[PDB]
């Protein structure tokens, strides 16, 4: 038998303890990507409005089943703009928290019309901190859901687990959320770095 | 509504073991032909008319078995959407017979020649009786599986097969372009007639029960070589590569040498001369640079085939005994060529595995190479008309030409191993295939 | 049971979808009873007209593609009686076809006729490539029209006429027919219905109801699978067939002179015996 | 409503003519494909005259146009057979039947 | 009669982690704890090795601890293997499981 996630945390009910990096100063020389991104986010979320066949509106309705604020940028307010902005900046300075130095390697720069996607491949030193990061992802959430449960002291939410043990369909959430981030990088060309076992080696 | 009933002959059919098919990048030529003579045949040897059909019928679908089936039973050639028939008077297929014109028409009789044509490029069947064309013709039909030639008959009928060459001259000269089905037979299995998909057969003891009959498919001609497209070799394998063809072609000239092979300015194999036997260096760097297209990919399948080399001694290179010719067994020029002696290097059995996938890969890029130059099969070989009998995949090749691919691959690693290269025989990755 | 609004119908279901051990797989389906075509064609509110309905010879039968079950996997139309294609991963290009072409002398085709076992439509063909929502709220309701006295075959969308139509010779079975590849607990639902001046099926099934307009499901007509394995007897007796060659100019010769017969029990519906 | 089409060529010099018995070997089938009498089966050869009207007049015309020894394939129109009456219990009324005939001899 | 509760499952995992969740309870006397271990040993012996995977999710989380409390896990974790091993170890799996 292999494992096809061969890493583990190697640390140690259970408390996630997430990643501190507030207070660390966060670098600000790549806001070329930070502020843009995080607005692509949401792009995107446009661009899932079209798929849903139902499109964006103006009015504030719950009969659309759909966001109701969401409006072309031509009388998209920014208010929602500044404010959708910080669970990007977070990741971001989650990813940069764990000594992984991001390095622009290149330089230049109502539809979304680079789609970004998550059904490519990837390589594995460069997947495994995007599974690390999905992690944190779920620790944080973890976290905060266990803050309003631990009120009671009795019982505890299913998902409270640790984020290796959990299987794939409850992974996809975070997974596709950590990939997609990735997959952003990718295209653009942003290089993020800090093993190798063959399958025979990793055999129980 | 009320059940029928009724009295039917029994009707079986008879094949060669000769398929034929289309796919892209197959090795099978298109357009092939054969007869049918009729020697005998009792219109009526029972209250029910005699059958007697000849056409062709697909390997993928035509599976009559004895007695009942569509319609009224006694199905053959053409009862089906898997055979094409023709009984003298009509055109069989789907269990619908289609009235044809043909100068004199009447039934199959005796001294009757049919002619049987298959031409997979349009795709289209046709006929000729005594010489004189059928004016009717089975077209746009599927193509996913293998033709055989085919006669389906009820007692009282005595049939001979014409396939051409050894296995009966042909009555009438075949169209143009057209092969006789003879030179369709594989390699590795001698030509017969037999029945098709035999659950039962005569024993010396007793009836042998049958299990199913292992089937070849279209795709089965179509050779796939591995990949290649990702040419990255690493330096120390880059350099050793043109080395390496240097030892191959001395190794095939040492090997013609042995056939009587001797330097000449002419290449041929009956006159026996060739250039490049006198030595590597001697050989033109041209003519040692036609086989460096093959050399090279020979260490790019070690990386395909997912085998870890590297430069793993380097003073092994540098120190080597060379062998060379006798000077008894000499060529013309009289020099002793002196490939690489690696008497002393041993295969560990994995690595022999690893000899026997790369003979099979390097005869499917040859193959795959000359049937872009519009190379095809063929039992008789014909230089002109582009036929090979090794145009064929590796598995369906004959055993001895097999061994001799084998051996050569042999020196070839042999060679990188004299060289002291480290050669990791790769965890090999099982797979069902599922033909049937 | 027909409604008041709705026709009789044959519904098929997945009772272990979504659960464990639960089996997926290309389903053939067909109707138990046939339509024959005509021994000899034809030279050249929303109420049905008695005269006009009393002398068509145009029958009606639609399949409804329920919500949840993908339209790609769908394939509606006729069989012949002589289809045995169990392919796990068919589509339209696996059906069987030939065209048998005559002429004259010297070529001159008069005659070109196309043959098959298969005559159906892919429910892919009739979906909008819309961004998403692929499983419409609106089932798929691909309706078939034959005219027996023609041999002329149309099918129609969701009431507008389809561009792909067949075309068969007299005395031809075809039995309707659906291959679905289920992604739903309801998977599909065979009608039969009628349209305006259009006869049902039950009115080319039965002769006793040539003309009777209403909608019909006698017991006798029910939905038939594919079986890819089915028991056989072996004959007692086989045809000796001798197979020898007889000479390089000769060839290889067959001979079989023993006769043998054996009495055959064919069902006329089936085309089989 | 006979149309003769061969099947076997025979000797194409001696015809029937009126008055000259017939002996023929049939199978007669419905046009759609069932089969509803034949010779045969039977094992003994169908034997009649031409010009008595013993046979349906479909295989008048027919035999006359057939040379001894020739096996010919007669299409017969339901009113050159037994047309709207039909036969009751064998041939449905209005049925255009094909026969498989062969003259064997003539007597 | 647990044994084909797959319809349920979701009903039968919650039971287990409840009576779980008791074992692992403080005031509890020991002729109590004992009763509620054998109901929890008594239910995965039938309860089938698919419908399992949820409390030796769990259990991966506390019984590495090896502190007072791992006592019957260790002994639940025992029986399971051994009951259900065709079920992990050989590629066709368990029978009918
Ligand atoms: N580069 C190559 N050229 C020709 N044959 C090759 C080559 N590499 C491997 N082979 C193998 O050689 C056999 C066919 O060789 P071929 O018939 O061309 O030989 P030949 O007639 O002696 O050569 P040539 O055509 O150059 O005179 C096949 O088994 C094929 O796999
Ligand atoms: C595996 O590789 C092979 C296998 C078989 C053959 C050749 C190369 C050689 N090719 C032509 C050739 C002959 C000699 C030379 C040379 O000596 O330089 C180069 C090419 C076809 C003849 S059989």
């Amino acid at each position: 038998y292999v494992d096809a996630s061969y890493s583990s945390k190697a640390e140690k009910n259970f408390d996630p303890r997430p990643v501190e990096t507030l207070n660390v100063i966060i670098p600000e020389k790549l806001d070329s990507f930070i502020n843009k991104f995080a607005e692509y986010t949401h792009e995107k979320w446009a661009f899932d409005k079209i798929q849903n066949n139902w499109s964006y509106g103006e009015n504030v309705d719950e009969e659309l089943k759909t966001h109701p604020m969401l409006r072309p940028y031509k009388t998209f307010s920014e208010k929602d703009k500044e404010i959708y902005r910080w669970p990007i900046k977070e990741s971001l300075k989650a990813m940069i928290a764990w000594e992984w130095t991001i390095e622009k390697a290149r330089e230049g720069e109502y539809n979304p019309q680079p789609p970004d996607l998550s059904g490519v491949t990837l390589s594995r030193e460069l997947q495994a901190m995007a599974e690390q990061l999905a992690e944190n992802y779920h620790n944080t959430w973890g976290r905060k859901k266990k803050q309003e449960l631990e009120a009671k002291g009795g019982g505890t939410h299913p998902l409270l687990v640790p984020y290796d043990t959990l299987t794939a369909k409850e992974k996809a959430r975070d997974r596709e959320k950590a990939q997609e981030l990735l997959k952003f990088l990718q295209m653009n060309g942003y290089a993020v770095t800090r093993l190798d076992t063959s399958s025979i080696e990793k055999r129980f | 509504l009320l059940l029928q009933t009724n009295l039917i002959n029994y009707v079986t059919s008879i094949r060669p073991n000769i398929f034929v098919g289309r796919a892209e990048g197959s090795t099978q030529y298109g357009k092939w032909y054969f007869e049918v003579m009729v020697d005998e045949v009792v219109p009526f040897l029972t209250a029910q008319a005699t059958h007697l059909r000849v056409g062709w019928a697909l390997t993928e679908g035509y599976s009559p078995y004895p007695g009942g089936g569509e319609g009224w039973g006694g199905n053959g050639v053409g009862d089906d959407l898997y055979s094409y028939g023709f009984d003298g008077l009509h055109l069989w297929t789907g269990h619908v017979a289609r009235p044809v014109t043909s100068p004199g028409q009447h039934l199959l009789a005796p001294e009757d020649v049919v002619s049987c044509c298959l031409d997979l490029s349009v795709p289209s069947i046709s006929f000729r009786i005594n010489g004189c064309p059928v004016q009717g013709v089975f077209e746009a039909f599927n193509l996913d599986g293998l033709f055989f030639p085919v006669v389906s008959f009820s007692a009282g009928v005595k049939v001979r097969f014409l396939l051409g060459g050894r296995h009966g001259e042909f009555k009438f000269l075949p169209p143009p372009g057209y092969a006789p089905c003879h030179e369709a037979v594989l390699p590795r299995e001698r030509l017969r007639l037999e029945p098709i998909k035999e659950y039962r057969r005569e024993g010396p003891r007793g009836p042998h029960l049958v299990g199913p009959s292992r089937c070849l498919s279209h795709t089965d001609f179509v050779p796939c070589p591995v990949d290649t497209v990702q040419i990255v070799l690493p330096p120390h394998l880059e350099r050793i590569r043109e080395k390496l063809a240097e030892n191959i072609h001395e190794l095939w000239a040492l090997t013609r040498i042995e056939q009587g092979w001797t330097y000449g300015p002419v290449r041929d194999d009956n006159k026996r001369l060739h250039p490049c036997l006198v030595n590597f260096h001697s050989l033109p760097e041209p003519e040692r640079n036609y086989n460096l297209q093959m050399s090279g990919e020979t260490l790019k399948t070690l990386l395909a085939l997912g085998c870890h080399v590297g430069m793993a001694d380097e003073k092994a290179e540098d120190n080597l005994k060379k062998t060379k010719l006798p000077k008894t067994y000499m060529m013309s020029n009289g020099y002793k060529p002196a490939p690489l002696d690696l008497s002393h290097v041993r295969l560990t059995p994995a690595q022999t595995t690893l000899v026997d996938r790369l003979a099979e890969n390097g005869h499917n890029v040859w193959a795959r190479d000359r049937v872009a130059q519009g190379w095809s099969y063929s039992a008789v070989q014909d230089i002109p008309a582009r036929r090979n009998p090794r145009l064929v995949p590796y598995r369906l090749l004959d055993e001895a030409t097999k061994r001799s691919n084998r051996d050569s691959l042999c020196q070839a690693v042999r060679t990188l191993l004299g060289y002291g290269y480290n050669i990791e025989p790769p965890d090999q990755e099982p797979s069902q295939v599922e033909n049937q | 049971d027909g409604t008041v609004d709705t026709p009789p119908c044959l519904r098929l279901a997945h009772r272990t979808w979504g659960s464990q051990n639960s089996l997926v797989e290309m389903l053939f389906l067909r109707l138990s009873l046939p339509v024959q075509f005509h021994q000899h064609f034809r030279c050249t509110d929303n109420r049905d007209d008695p005269e006009i309905i009393l002398n068509t010879t145009t029958y009606y039968y639609s399949v409804r593609v329920f919500a949840g079950q993908e339209p790609s996997c769908v394939w509606v139309g006729w069989v012949t009686p002589d289809y045995h294609q169990h392919d796990m991963n068919f589509d339209l290009s696996k059906v069987r076809a030939v065209t048998v072409t005559m002429g004259d002398e010297q070529g001159n085709v008069h005659s070109s006729l196309k043959c098959s076992n298969c005559y159906m439509v892919w429910g892919g063909d009739f979906v909008s490539p819309g961004q998403q929502g692929r499983i419409s709220h609106t089932d798929l309701v691909i309706g078939c029209l034959v005219d027996l006295a023609t041999g002329l075959m149309t099918f129609t969308a969701n009431g507008k006429e389809s561009n792909t139509f067949f075309q068969v010779e007299p005395n031809t079975k075809l039995f309707p027919a659906v291959f679905v590849l289920p992604t739903h607990q309801n998977v599909i639902q065979f009608e039969l219905g009628k349209q305006k001046n259009i006869m049902p099926l039950s009115a080319a099934m039965f002769l006793s109801e040539r003309k009777n307009p209403a909608p019909q499901c006698p017991p006798r007509l029910e939905v038939q699978m594919l079986m890819p394995v089915s028991w056989s007897r072996m004959p007692n007796h086989f045809l000796q067939v001798e197979t020898r060659r007889a000479g390089e100019r000769l060839g290889w010769a067959v001979q079989c002179q023993d006769p043998l017969t054996m009495m055959a029990l064919h069902i006329p519906e089936e085309n089989r015996c | 409503g006979v149309q003769v089409e061969t099947i076997s060529p025979g000797d194409g010099r001696t015809f029937p003519k009126r008055g000259q018995t017939c002996v023929v070997h049939y199978t007669g089938m419905l046009e759609d494909g069932k089969k509803f009498d034949s010779s045969r089966d039977r094992n003994k050869p169908f034997k009649f005259m031409l010009g008595k009207q013993e046979v349906i007049r479909g295989w008048e015309e027919g035999v006359a146009q057939m040379s001894v020894g020739q096996r010919a394939k007669l299409t017969i129109s339901p009113d050159y057979a037994y047309g709207a009456t039909g036969h009751p219990g064998i041939i449905p009324p209005h049925a255009t039947l094909v026969f498989d005939v062969e003259l064997l001899k003539l007597e | 009669l647990f044994a084909g509760t797959e319809h349920r499952a979701i009903m039968v995992d919650s039971m287990l982690h409840t009576v779980y969740r008791l074992s692992r309870g403080r005031s509890l006397t020991k002729a109590q704890r004992d009763v509620i271990e054998d109901c929890l040993m008594a239910l995965c012996r039938y309860i089938r090795p698919s419908m399992l995977q949820h409390l030796l999710r769990r259990l991966v989380f506390d019984v590495p601890i090896l502190n007072e409390f791992a006592k019957m896990p260790l002994k639940l974790l025992t029986n399971h293997y051994e009951r259900c091993w065709k079920y992990y170890c050989l590629p066709t799996g368990w029978a009918n499981f």
